[PDB]
């Protein structure tokens, strides 16, 4: 992690000898991606706004995935055959801002493994934080709402790192994405509903298992399919839509908050 | 802007004789809906206020000593009009007494009538005559002509129907009506409802009307008109 | 039903010959509380409030039936024993706003009976009938959102007399009440929820059970009450709390809204 400015020397030594060793053509990859962007975050910075870490290596294995999504049922083209121009113009592609007619999970790839937040997700999860007493606990990894609010501050920096690190665990990209539109659905909820408020550690893989399982027997019983646990048809189902992946979050958030107590508020107080 | 005062009234003299004055009707005092066409049909409501109007350039026509005649004959314009007014409502003396005890709408004062007789033109049927603004709005002039001198009320006789005419609008409180535009709601059923601009009208009538003689500077204590306080207060 | 204001006279032949015949007696308590009711109107005018109509004849049920609570296992005094200040004072008590010490079953029966509607109902259902394409159904009836929207306005006071025809048939009061909050509950979800809407007829007797039965299985989970069938378990229960039946409530609502399209706005942008 390069979280000050370094020196040559220093950053020679970590690309060779310490950050990767089980391939050496590893670093000269992630060499060349690394003045690509510094080619891309000098012309055009609006495609890099999304993603505060920019992991160059999760931007290659994002390449290559890319790379085995194009060549379907054949032996896909490797990264290190593809010529630098090649390499540059994938990544744009891969970069750009707008996916138009991919399969939602081929969506989900590309913007999972990117890191590729929706804008004020931070401020967003910590609204999420300030409205969940006890806090929420990720993959294994626990935000509390003390003493956390109190020594971050609302748009600063080292908040965002904090909240990206406990989503260090999502292995899977798809399940990373899953997770960050369940906090904006969470958000978009306590927002909306400043009457009721989470009262328990919030752990969001039983939210996403749960949705899961909503998904599951609806599709068990309306198209009589056989698949159990198979993660990607869930995958697959889009956000907005009659049948939604953000509306089964929806539910799951909401039978979640209903549990607990509510409380009119001063400034609108409910009428009945 | 150096013409005279005489010049800027002229200038609305000949509005009111030329578009007003010259309409009024000569029998009844009553002013026509329909200038042209031949209809006979006068409403209570508007004939009120072309009177008012003729009113309005009296009163700027006495701050002339040489009005050359112009204000008695607009001063008068008025009580012709209201008198004719008058004269409409004792014709059906007959429906007062009647809406006096059971407001309805097939008793009450009607607010149409014959240009060039006062005669009833339209039935209840045909057209929906309870509209207590028109009473009201009379009854708010009748006071507000008076005060300013002008004698429309001549006997003790009209004292009573006046009297009992407050008697009609000391129960508008309760009483629906079709209200100005002779419609009673937007949906145009025929059905009576109860509007603020009608029961406004009559609110402001007897506030005025209280206590007020009939008969000007020249009146004692029999041409009074009484006002329930209560029935102004409901 | 006097939609507009009789004479003396007429009011005599209702009061007495046509209205009432099983009884005498109950035009002359029935003519009590109309000068009560004249005096309360102008001495307390809010306490009238969110009733669009005062039928008295169903007051006297509200009357009596209160006494049968106040007297419990005796006996109870009759209405037509009491003096007018105690029929007044008892007016007073049973129709004061935040009715004291009664088990949510005794205020929703109050309440239930006594029509009250809270502040802005006739508006909120005016919204609640706007972006429902299907309308509403209540215990038989039927209001549809066309020509209903066509015809009136928001703050209209004809479409007041729609709804109240709408809910009329509710035979229970508690159910009444129990269909109000729903009907609020919707509209406290609906208004802050703009996404969401319906897409088929939405019949509040099928959201009425559906978070009874949910209601159900979590008591059940407690003590396995026997009863069945029985709302009383529902009534007596707070409509704000830990689980309250608002909180059951809108459960139900979720998940009928949620069965339908998440319709994407021009005016908010989805981020997933
Ligand atoms: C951008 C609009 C979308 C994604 C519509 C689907 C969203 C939901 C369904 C969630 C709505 C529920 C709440 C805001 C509480
Ligand atoms: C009077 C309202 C009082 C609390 C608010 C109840 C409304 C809702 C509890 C649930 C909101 C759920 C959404 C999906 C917006």
């Amino acid at each position: 992690v390069i979280s000050n400015p370094l020196s040559p020397r220093v950053i020679q030594n970590i690309i060779y000898y310490k950050c990767n060793t089980h391939d050496e053509r590893e670093a000269v990859i992630q060499q060349e991606l690394v003045i690509h962007i510094g080619w891309i975050i000098s012309n055009n910075p609006e495609l890099f706004s999304g993603m505060l870490k920019i992991r160059i290596g999760w931007i290659i294995h994002a390449m290559e995935y890319e790379l085995q999504i194009r060549g379907g049922d054949k032996p896909a083209l490797d990264l290190y055959q593809l010529s630098p121009s090649e390499v540059k113009q994938l990544l744009l592609d891969i970069l750009q801002p707008q996916q138009n007619g991919r399969c939602w999970l081929n969506r989900r790839q590309i913007d999972g493994s990117l890191n590729r937040t929706p804008t004020g997700f931070y401020d967003r999860v910590w609204q999420i934080l300030e409205r969940t007493p006890n806090g929420i606990i990720v993959a294994g990894k626990h935000l509390p709402q003390q003493p956390t609010l109190s020594d971050m501050t609302m748009y600063e920096m080292n908040f965002s790192l904090l909240v990206e690190d406990t989503l260090g665990n999502i292995d899977q990209p798809q399940y990373r994405q899953i997770v960050v539109e369940l906090l904006m659905v969470v958000s978009i909820v306590l927002e909306r509903n400043p009457e009721l408020e989470f009262q328990d550690k919030v752990d969001l893989d039983r939210l996403v298992k749960e949705a899961f399982n909503e998904f599951q027997k609806d599709q068990s019983r309306l198209k009589e399919i056989e698949k159990q646990d198979d993660m990607t048809s869930f995958y697959n189902t889009p956000p907005l839509g009659k049948r939604g992946t953000c509306s089964y979050l929806t539910k799951a958030v909401m039978n979640l908050l209903l549990e607990g107590e509510v409380k009119p508020n001063n400034d609108d107080p409910c009428l009945i | 802007d150096n013409e005279t005062l005489w010049d800027k009234l002229d200038h609305y003299y000949r509005i009111v004789k030329s578009t007003l004055l010259l309409y009024q009707s000569p029998t009844t005092g009553l002013f026509p809906t329909k200038t042209c066409g031949g209809d006979q049909k006068a409403k209570i409501q508007d004939s009120l206020y072309c009177a008012a109007g003729a009113w309005a350039l009296a009163l700027a026509y006495r701050r002339i000593d040489d009005d050359k005649g112009r204000t008695h004959e607009l001063e008068h314009s008025a009580i012709k009009c209201m008198r004719g007014i008058l004269y409409c409502y004792m014709r059906q003396a007959d429906k007062v007494q009647q809406f006096k005890q059971d407001p309805r709408p097939t008793t009450c004062l009607h607010s149409v009538f014959n240009v060039h007789t006062g005669d009833e033109l339209l039935s209840y049927e045909e057209y929906g005559h309870l509209q207590i603004n028109a009473v009201s709005l009379y009854l708010l002039y009748l006071v507000e002509m008076i005060s300013s001198g002008l004698q429309i009320i001549y006997n003790t006789d009209e004292v009573s129907f006046i009297q009992n005419l407050v008697f009609c609008v000391e129960r508008v409180y309760r009483v629906p009506d079709f209200g100005v535009w002779e419609r009673g709601s937007k949906y145009n059923n025929g059905s009576t409802e109860l509007h603020s601009s009608s029961v406004g009208l009559a609110k402001a009538a007897l506030e005025a009307i209280n206590g007020f003689n009939l008969f000007g500077n020249q009146g004692c204590s029999w041409s009074v008109i009484f006002v329930d306080l209560d029935a102004h207060n409901r």
